[PDB]
């Protein structure tokens, strides 16, 4: 069939600026003068939505700095300008032959400066330590790019064991990145163990921002 | 105004077999025709299979060959999906969009959709606690609240705060496997001054078992 290549896999455009993705076809779904793909736009979380129709045409609805160009097999989709709004993953598909098939997949992301992390770190609830566990969670907010580390450490010991990450999109408004860590351990570990520190390595400090707590 | 209904989420062990409903509103269900459309995370949409719902002539994908099988109800207005022996490649989300023929085809609608999690583990109620800081140095005017979500599956499950009051400065991280069991958890930044007027609490929903949770911080 009609295989669609999207390059890059992701982009990273700052605001106001033009964000150029490419959907590359294996053969040519033009027929009839009248070209055969339709762009999506899909948020996390979300069903995608249609954009740009025939890779000509602009859908009722969709803001105008959305558009697209190209014939053949090379298409092409300009935004401009970027706005803090325009950062999702973007598809391409080909109805010309069949089976039909969607493309690969871009991420657009928008480009600004670099922000320090706000890391608040939390003790375990009475709650879970009647039931016998505990977790220690540290939360890590309103930090760019998302490139960063945390480090545990209790009682001036760093521990690697039983930790939970988790890293979240961009967020849209803020153009931001946060992240969390979850270090669970027993009771009898909790008990045993008085300074719990969480450390946050990123691009912005030199050294690690050190935020803890004494049971 | 026409909609595409469909369950939250399903659940399957591999091998099994299930069959997913996609409700049609809105508009006739036999003049038009219904595709299938897989998302893996990371992996991106794929094509399933598309359906006439008139006379049930189904066209499935290579890939999708006698792994899927398409069948609709007229007087329901809902078109179902059936999967056989379902891997774990095959755990994704599932939609259904209404195909819109204007010349090129494009899809104009969609459903809300299915996560179908492949799994020998049983349905696990979430287990929610607070987490409340309980000490400070008072170096910022903005205190931070977050709320813990651990042990429970599958995926996905609802936290909000205050029950939807909140709509701002809230963020909800998505879950984590450890031990077969899914772990999340949540944060909100409000002001010094909403804290100690204001009650924060953790509301926390799953769809998959049907449970409530709430906790107050």
């Amino acid at each position: 069939d009609i295989v669609l290549t999207q390059s890059p896999a992701s982009l990273a455009v700052s605001l106001g600026q033009r964000a150029t993705i490419s959907c590359r076809a294996s053969k040519s779904v033009s027929a009839s003068v009248y070209s055969y793909m339709h762009w999506y736009q899909q948020k996390p979380g979300q069903p995608p939505k249609l954009l740009i129709y025939l890779a000509s045409s602009l859908e009722s609805g969709v803001p105008a700095r959305f558009s697209g160009s190209g014939s053949g097999t090379d298409f092409t989709l300009n935004i401009h300008p970027v706005e803090e709004e325009d950062a999702a993953t973007y598809y391409c598909h080909h109805s010309r032959e069949l089976p039909p098939a969607f493309g690969g997949g871009t991420k657009l992301e928008i480009k600004r400066a670099d922000a320090a992390p706000t890391v608040s770190i939390f003790p375990p609830s009475s709650e879970q330590l009647t039931s016998g566990g505990a977790s220690v969670v540290c939360f890590l907010n309103n930090f760019y790019p998302k490139d960063i580390n945390v480090k545990w450490k209790i009682d001036g010991s760093e521990r690697q064991n039983g930790v939970l990450n988790s890293w979240t999109d961009q967020d849209s408004k803020d153009s931001t990145y946060s992240m969390s860590s979850t270090l669970t351990l027993t009771k009898d570990e909790y008990e045993r163990h008085n300074s719990y520190t969480c450390e946050a390595t990123h691009k912005t400090s030199t050294s690690p921002i050190v935020k803890s707590f004494n049971r | 105004q026409v909609q595409l209904q469909q369950p939250g989420a399903e659940l399957v062990r591999p091998g099994a077999s299930v069959k997913l409903s996609c409700k049609a509103s809105g508009y006739s269900f036999t003049r038009f025709w219904m595709n299938w459309v897989k998302q893996r995370p990371g992996q991106g949409l794929e094509w399933i299979g598309m359906i006439h719902p008139s006379d049930s002539e189904t066209r499935l994908n290579q890939k999708f060959k006698d792994k899927a099988t398409l069948t609709v109800d007229k007087s329901s207005t809902t078109a179902y999906m059936q999967l056989s022996s379902p891997t774990s490649e095959d755990s994704a989300v599932y939609y259904c969009a209404r195909k819109d023929y204007d010349y090129d085809a494009w899809f104009a609608y969609w459903g809300q959709g299915t996560l179908v999690t492949v799994s020998a583990a049983k349905t696990t109620p979430p287990s929610v606690y607070p987490l409340a800081p309980g000490s400070a140095a008072q170096t910022n005017s903005m205190v931070t609240l977050g709320c813990l979500v651990k042990g429970y599956f599958p995926e996905p499950v609802t936290v909000t705060w205050n029950s939807g009051s909140l709509s701002s400065g809230v963020h909800t991280f998505p879950a984590v496997l450890q031990s077969d069991l899914y772990t999340l958890s949540s944060s909100v930044t409000v002001p010094s001054s909403t804290w100690p007027s204001e009650t924060v609490t953790c509301n926390v929903a799953h769809p998959a078992s049907s449970t409530k949770v709430d906790k107050k911080i």
